[PDB]
């Protein structure tokens, strides 16, 4: 790996939506 | 056994909700029908200036039609590597419980866990001769990618052949789902705060898993030790990829992860 959570730290808050 | 049975129809669920390109989708195009204009086949640097200059659509004016091919192929797979990321994050806090974890935590068990996921889903879209690309679009050759300039003829070929051996075992979705969970969800990542709920929290996956795999192929009584073990031909492939790539860090260094990610990267998502 590395770091990338740059990307997965914004895809972590920015949804709605769930059953 | 209550909670944790409905634990995996859960993490299916997740999955078939969050992957826009499953194996079924996968397997009917590759070996498919019902469908007479199949994937575009990227067989040599012709076509794949086609496909990579229609796909970055800013380039039939602009000028990036011909530098070094091997280099824009690394191109796309970003442009296919923001997609890929976030529905691992999404399909993530889809996990039982996994939203509960401190963020800063969701963050290193996504972090580690990333490029093992990829790979192994990656198997669904891959088969002997080739993989696909862009959504099912797109089919490039495997012969294609063995033929570039070194050290690019190397990159994809330790994988397609991973997967080769990976598809032997024959899995479906819902066998797939539970292993990528299981890997997103060890407690072994460095610098993880409650490196014991991410446990307790995993034990329900693999134990699930274990089940599942007893249930769904009955006669590979050893497909679960196998699948433990796959889980660590993923941990190795990763750690050999990141070396292999970094021979593109340091020298070519024309299309790294520039400030250039973002002119779509914010206001996105
Ligand atoms: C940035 C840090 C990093 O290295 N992260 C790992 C990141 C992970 C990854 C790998 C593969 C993948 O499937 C992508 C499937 C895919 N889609 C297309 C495509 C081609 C033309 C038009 C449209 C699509 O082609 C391919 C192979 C998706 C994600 N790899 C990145 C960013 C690049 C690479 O791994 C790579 C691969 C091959 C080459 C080579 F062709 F030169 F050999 C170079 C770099």
């Amino acid at each position: 790996n590395m770091g990338l959570e740059a990307i997965i730290r914004k895809a972590l808050m920015g949804k709605y939506d769930q059953w | 056994t209550a909670d944790l049975k409905s634990l995996a129809k859960r993490i299916y669920e997740a999955y078939l909700k969050n992957f826009n390109m499953n194996k079924v989708k996968a397997r009917v195009i590759l070996s498919g029908k019902a469908s007479n204009n199949p994937p575009f086949v990227i067989h040599d640097m012709e076509t794949l200036c086609m496909a990579e200059k229609t796909l970055v659509a800013k380039l039939v004016a602009n000028g990036i039609q011909n530098k070094e091919a091997e280099v824009r192929i690394f191109h796309c797979c970003q442009c296919t590597s923001v997609e890929t990321v976030t529905e691992l994050t999404e399909f993530a806090k889809a996990i039982p419980g996994f939203a509960n974890l401190d963020l800063n935590d969701q963050v290193t068990l996504l972090k580690y866990g990333v490029y093992e996921a990829i790979f192994a889903m990656l198997s669904s879209v891959m088969n002997k001769d080739g993989m696909l690309v862009a959504y099912g679009n797109g089919f490039i050759t495997r012969e294609f990618l063995k033929s570039l300039r070194k050290p690019f003829c190397d990159i994809m070929e330790p994988k397609f052949d991973f997967a080769m051996k990976f598809n032997a075992l024959e899995l479906d979705d819902s066998d797939i789902s539970l292993f990528v969970a299981a890997i997103i969800c060890c407690g072994d990542r460095p610098g993880l705060l409650n490196v014991g709920h991410i446990e307790k929290m995993q034990e329900g996956i693999v134990h699930v898993l274990r089940l599942h795999l007893q249930s769904n192929h009955p006669d590979d009584i050893f497909l679960f030790p196998k699948l433990l073990q796959k889980m660590a031909d993923l941990r190795q492939l990763v750690t050999e990829h990141a070396q292999l790539v970094q021979i593109i860090k340091k020298t070519e260094s024309d299309a790294a992860l520039h400030p250039l990610l973002q002119e779509i990267y914010r206001d996105m998502y």
